[PDB]
């Protein structure tokens, strides 16, 4: 209902990533799919995802993050990879399953 | 050719694992333990070897050779101190150095970090040896104590313990056999160090955030050589503090009297960093329970990389997980008290808990918590 | 051990069957007043008080 | 006795982070010590030399060593014979063993008094207490014969009889010899005793502090001088477009 | 300009600096020992064996 | 274009001795650096002893 | 052994940085620095200390309640 | 014969409130006692309560008046 | 053994009379030096002959 979209909102912005001017799919831990997924970026995107974490890492070495009005809003979140993603893991499930 | 630092078969090494080696740009201070350790290890061997050079293992005058060795050796004293506190600082910094590693999930690298783990064992054992040299009561009762452990494995149970004593009860060749492992021990630990650290090096260190970071790496050196002896400084300077200032807070005061086999104390508690583990072997009331309890109370460590279910690394951005992370810490702190305490009421019913909690919230509220979270992010 | 009748009767009457090792105070003495025994917790060896 | 009384803090002359022991009340601890304590306790890991520099002069020392016969030997002939005490001795034991002092003491053991201090929760402040602290068994407690009472002492019956009362002894620097003026200077030996070094430890102490602080500072700088190119370090993403 | 003459004769050439580090060092212990040795002997006055020294020294 | 990029304002971190754009940052050299050297140079003092 | 060059492939990012000579130690200790300080202490300070106090009352509870049942009840006595 | 400070100053203390109030406590508690055989209690905790008490009062002075 | 002048002999002798293959156990550690010099010293030789100091 209009809980968990009440919800997911307050943990969005209790995680905080957007205090670093990360998107969701910026702070995503990088397996195997996630990686194969990355590489299937359009030019740009990639290039674009690039510079806000370098971005986000000068920060972290510096100790400070964006002033409020730099920051993503919940609502503003592109999640620019998981469609990407959700195929590749969509792909492989398959080779899996077929080997047998 | 080009320079002498690329292509010396030796120099190469310290260039390429002290110099050129490639760093997060961002790595915090929760990094630094790890040299502090390494700095930890070969110094405890330094003034290892000077005392070893001054001891005698054998129950009729080791006590006596470690009171000689103070009073009379040249900062002997001094010499003991140093050894016998570094050990904590020591441990303090393993310790932390293994909670920085949860807390941003280093623990993916595996292999690092089961090395890491086989290191800790072995660093326990090593202080469990040294501990008994000095022959007092506690080295004693101590010695009798722990080895008695392995007695609760059945068949090649009470077998086991005798190599162990080299006896039917723990005497002269058991104390001798120990000054040799304790001479040993280090040496394996600088070793395994080597392991440790080369398996690192394949991957990079990893970092705060969480994420790729070869978008942006600086040179150990200047950059964490500099921000490392800075962080031995900081930390230096309080153990000294104690092992100038205030030698044995720390240090139960019973094991200033030669063993004496025949009266076991009565206000008996192992140092400080075994304490949890005392505890939770206390808290079982069964001798094969309280040990099992034991073994996996650590050997729980090998486990954490499987037990990890959140999409993303580290806990920097998953508040949920983060509390849970301080109340396990918390949760430790209390076990420690709590074996520093009889077993009496309330205590034992507090222990008892303290322990269920600890295994539960690694066992199955960290895993729990963790995809929670991920539903939470919407993945 | 030197033990009392104050004791050696107390010792006598107690559930001889829910033990962890059943056994009868009469079966491990011969003079009731005068328990042996050696002095090792079997638990990990400390000298019991 | 499930219960027990914990000693106070008295302020030693020397509890102090940078407090010297009073080299004054420690030759005076001593002397009660030799006069009294030396009859029941052994101090095995302290010698007369130790003495010098710190509490006596060579010349004293040299003599308040001959003052005992040692068993030193064998001779040419194979006999153990006695012999003046010699600085390098270490103080001697008053029992030949622990079976004998056990005999002389009503099955009790006189523990030796040299790691002492150390050695019972407390320290110097228990061991001040216990001996003045003696005194009558509260309503319903009963002390074996040969124990008496100390509330202080756990289990309450110590095996040792009440060592001082004032002028048991006489100090020769004019010091009233109060039961508690001698306990405090014997309390303050037994730490000097315990650890001779404490002094130069405190001194050593000081001096880490000061270059520790020091040394901490400047090398805040250093760090910060170096990474400053890092936290200063700005930078933008410039696309194409 | 002390930073300057400084810069220029002592912290320019390595080898030089190096040469001060030495023989400055040097001076920093003779005189850090003083100090500490004062500033502990002062705050234990009458209680070091130096001090009591003099009532048994035969002189 | 390489033309529309130039070096933002790194006034807030600058030196006071080279904030002015106008005045030559090499006579204020000799001491930024004796200095950070002094440090430099006394730890290294502070280490040896 | 060499991982500088192999690292990521990244485009189009401009950095400029200043000597450390030309720059100060530690600047804006005030108008920067601690106002940071408190910041993250501030964000911190409500996940951390939670589980930190609540195990504090836990000791001294314990440690009250043990030394409370070393006292004696005088109702066992007034017979 | 002379003045142990210590004596003297064990007087002293053993005036100041908390000292009587545990001081009275154990006069009770020694009478029913004394005056009853197949007991059990004990004067133990309430003497402590006061030597407690005392002593810790003792040393804040003692060392004062002791060389 | 014991590294203590008043027993150091007296060690190495119970090690071997009382040790369970104690004695055995020296015997190869005293002459195992010496096979280890022997080797050593053929080592060198070949190296010497060989020219493998190059
Ligand atoms: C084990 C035996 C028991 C020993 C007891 C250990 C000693 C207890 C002292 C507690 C340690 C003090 C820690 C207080 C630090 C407070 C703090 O700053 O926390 C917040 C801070 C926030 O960081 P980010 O989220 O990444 O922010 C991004 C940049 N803005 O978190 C951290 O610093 C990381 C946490 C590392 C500390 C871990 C140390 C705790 C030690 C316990 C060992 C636990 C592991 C299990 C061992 C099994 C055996
Ligand atoms: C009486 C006392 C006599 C003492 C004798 C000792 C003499 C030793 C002096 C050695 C000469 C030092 C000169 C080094 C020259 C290298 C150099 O270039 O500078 C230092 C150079 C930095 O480069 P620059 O600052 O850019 O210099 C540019 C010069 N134009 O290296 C450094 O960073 C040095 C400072 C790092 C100190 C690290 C030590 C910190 C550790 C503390 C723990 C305490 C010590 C315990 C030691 C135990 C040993 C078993
Ligand atoms: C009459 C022999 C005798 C003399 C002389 C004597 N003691 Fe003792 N002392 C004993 C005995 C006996 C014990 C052991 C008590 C026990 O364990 O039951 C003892 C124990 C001690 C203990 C504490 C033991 C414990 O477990 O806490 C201390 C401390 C001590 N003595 C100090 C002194 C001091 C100080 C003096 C000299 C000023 C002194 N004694 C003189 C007989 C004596
Ligand atoms: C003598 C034992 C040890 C020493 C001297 C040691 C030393 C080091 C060093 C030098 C580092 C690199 C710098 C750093 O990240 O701190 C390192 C990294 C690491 N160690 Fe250890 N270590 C020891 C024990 C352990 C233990 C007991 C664990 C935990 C089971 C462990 C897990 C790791 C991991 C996970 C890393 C990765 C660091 C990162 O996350 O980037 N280490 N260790
Ligand atoms: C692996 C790091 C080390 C740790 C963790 C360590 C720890 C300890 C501990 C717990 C003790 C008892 C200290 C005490 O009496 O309070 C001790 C004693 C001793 N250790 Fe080590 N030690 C280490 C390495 C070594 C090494 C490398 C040597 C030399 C081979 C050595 C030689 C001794 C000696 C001689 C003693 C007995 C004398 C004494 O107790 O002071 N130790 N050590
Ligand atoms: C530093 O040494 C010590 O603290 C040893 N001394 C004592 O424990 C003194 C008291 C002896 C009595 C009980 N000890 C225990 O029950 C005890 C139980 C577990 C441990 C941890 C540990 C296990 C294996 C191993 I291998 C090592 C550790 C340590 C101690
Ligand atoms: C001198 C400091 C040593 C730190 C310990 C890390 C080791 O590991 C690395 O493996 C590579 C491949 O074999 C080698 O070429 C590197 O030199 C080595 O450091
Ligand atoms: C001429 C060379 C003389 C060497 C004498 C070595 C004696 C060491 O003397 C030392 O002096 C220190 C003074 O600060 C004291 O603090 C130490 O305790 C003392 O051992």
């Amino acid at each position: 209902g209009r809980l968990m979209d009440r919800i997911r909102k307050w943990y969005y912005n209790a995680a905080g990533f957007n205090k670093y001017g990360l998107m969701r799919d910026d702070t995503l831990y990088e397996d195997d799919d996630v990686k194969e997924a990355l590489k299937r970026l359009p030019k740009d995107l990639y290039n674009e995802r690039m510079f806000r974490i370098k971005r986000a890492l000068d920060l972290s070495l510096k100790h400070r993050i964006l002033p409020k009005e730099q920051w993503v809003k919940y609502e503003e979140d592109k999640p620019y990879l998981e469609p990407y993603l959700k195929e590749v893991i969509r792909e492989r499930l398959e080779r899996e399953a077929w080997n047998k | 050719a080009p320079n002498i630092r690329k292509s010396h078969p030796l120099l190469k090494m310290i260039n390429n694992s002290l110099i050129d080696l490639p760093a997060p740009s961002n790595i915090s201070a929760w990094w630094n333990f790890g040299s502090l350790l390494a700095v930890c290890l070969m110094t405890q061997i330094l003034t290892g070897l000077l005392l070893a050079m001054h001891y005698t293992a054998d129950t009729s005058l080791a006590f006596s050779s470690v009171a000689h060795t103070c009073r009379n050796v040249q900062y002997g004293w001094l010499i003991r101190n140093l050894h016998a506190n570094g050990a904590s600082f020591f441990f303090i910094c393993i310790f932390l150095h293994i909670g920085r590693g949860l807390y941003y999930g280093s623990y993916l690298y595996k292999e690092t970090w089961n090395t890491g783990v086989i290191l800790l064992l072995t660093l326990m054992a090593t202080a469990f040896v040294g501990y008994v040299l000095p022959w007092g009561q506690m080295s004693f009762w101590g010695a009798t104590v722990i080895t008695n452990l392995f007695s609760a494995i059945p068949y090649i149970g009470h077998t086991l313990v005798e190599w162990a004593w080299g006896g039917f009860s723990v005497d002269n060749p058991t104390l001798t056999r120990f000054f040799a492992l304790h001479f040993l021990l280090p040496f394996a630990i600088a070793g395994i160090t080597i392991i440790h650290l080369t398996f690192l090096h394949e991957s990079g260190s990893n970092n705060p955030l969480g994420i790729s970071s070869d978008s942006d790496k600086i040179p150990f050196h200047p950059y964490y050589s500099f921000k490392d002896i800075l962080g031995l400084t900081l930390m230096l300077t309080p153990f000294l503090t104690l092992a100038l200032f205030s030698p044995n807070l720390l240090g139960d005061p019973e094991n200033f009297t030669p063993a004496n086999p025949l009266v076991t104390p009565p206000h008996i508690k192992p140092e400080w960093y075994f304490l949890f583990a005392y505890a939770i072997l206390r808290s079982i009331p069964n001798k094969l329970g309280g040990v099992l309890a034991l073994a996996a109370s650590v050997l729980i460590l090998f486990l954490i990389p499987f037990l990890h279910k959140s999409k993303q690394r580290t806990m920097t951005f998953r508040p949920l997980s983060q509390t849970l992370f301080w109340l396990l810490v918390a949760n430790l702190l209390i076990l420690t008290w709590i074996g520093s305490q009889p077993v009496e009421h309330p205590f034992i019913i507090i222990g008892q808990m303290a322990s269920l909690s600890y295994f539960t919230i690694l066992l199955i509220l960290f895993p729990t918590i963790g995809t929670l979270e991920n539903k939470m992010l919407n993945y | 051990r030197h033990r009392t009748q104050a004791e050696i009767n107390q010792e006598a009457e107690v559930d001889v069957s829910k033990l962890r090792d059943p056994q009868h105070d009469l079966d491990r003495v011969k003079k009731p007043e005068w328990v042996i025994l050696v002095g090792v917790c079997t638990h990990l060896g400390c000298v019991p008080i | 006795g499930e219960l027990e009384l914990h000693p106070p803090a008295f302020p030693w002359s020397h509890g102090g982070p940078l407090s010297a022991l009073d080299h004054s009340s420690v030759r005076r601890g001593f002397q009660v010590y030799k006069q009294v304590c030396s009859a029941c306790h052994s101090m095995d890991y302290v010698a007369f030399r130790n003495l010098i520099g710190v509490t006596h002069t060579e010349a004293e020392a040299k003599a308040l060593a001959e003052e005992v016969e040692v068993q030193d030997g064998p001779d040419e002939n194979g006999e153990l014979f006695m012999r003046p005490g010699k600085i390098s001795d270490y103080f001697p034991k008053p029992y030949p063993n622990p079976e004998a002092a056990r005999a002389a003491n009503n099955g009790a053991l006189p523990p030796d008094l040299s790691y002492i201090v150390n050695a019972r929760h407390g320290g110097e402040d228990y061991v001040f207490s216990l001996l003045t602290g003696y005194c009558d068994p509260p309503a319903g407690v009963v002390v074996r014969e040969g124990l008496h009472y100390n509330p202080y002492f756990p289990g309450q019956a110590i095996g040792m009889a009440p060592p001082i009362y004032n002028e048991i002894l006489e100090y020769d620097d004019g010091t009233p010899a109060t039961m508690s003026q001698i306990a405090k200077d014997v309390c303050t030996f037994l730490r000097w005793a315990a650890e001779p070094e404490h002094d130069q430890r405190k001194r050593m102490g000081l001096k880490m502090l000061l270059i520790s602080a020091l040394l901490t500072s400047l090398l805040y700088y250093m760090k910060r001088h170096k990474w400053s190119v890092l936290k200063s370090r700005k930078m933008a993403y410039r696309p194409p477009k | 300009a002390l930073l300057r003459q400084a810069y220029s004769a002592l912290f320019r050439r390595t080898s030089t600096f190096a040469l001060t580090v030495v023989l400055g060092a040097v001076l920093f212990e003779r005189a850090f020992d003083q100090g500490a040795d004062a500033i502990f002997e002062h705050l234990n006055e009458g209680k070091l064996w130096k001090h009591i020294k003099h009532k048994y020294e035969a002189s | 274009v390489h033309n529309d990029v130039t070096v933002p304002d790194f006034s807030a971190y600058r030196r006071e001795d080279v904030m002015d754009a106008t005045t030559s940052s090499q006579t204020s050299s000799e001491d930024r650096k004796g200095f950070s050297y002094l440090v430099t140079a006394t730890a290294c003092v502070a280490t040896a002893y | 052994g060499i991982h500088f060059g192999n690292l990521a492939r990244v485009r189009h990012i401009i950095t400029y940085s200043l000597s450390p000579f030309e720059q100060r130690a530690i600047p804006n200790i005030f108008s920067d620095a601690l106002p940071n300080v408190w910041r993250r202490f501030s964000s911190q300070v409500f996940k951390v200390a939670p589980p930190f106090l609540g195990a504090y009352l836990l000791y001294s509870w314990g440690t009250q309640e043990f030394e409370r049942l070393k006292r004696k009840n005088p109702a066992d006595y007034e017979n | 014969e002379l003045v142990d400070p210590l004596t003297t100053i064990r007087e002293h203390c053993e005036q100041t409130e908390k000292c009587v109030k545990a001081r009275e406590r154990l006069e009770l508690c020694d009478a029913r006692v004394s005056s009853r055989s197949h007991t059990e209690e004990q004067c133990t905790e309430e003497l402590f309560d006061f030597l407690h008490a005392r002593d810790h009062c003792v040393a804040h002075k003692l060392f004062n008046k002791l060389k």
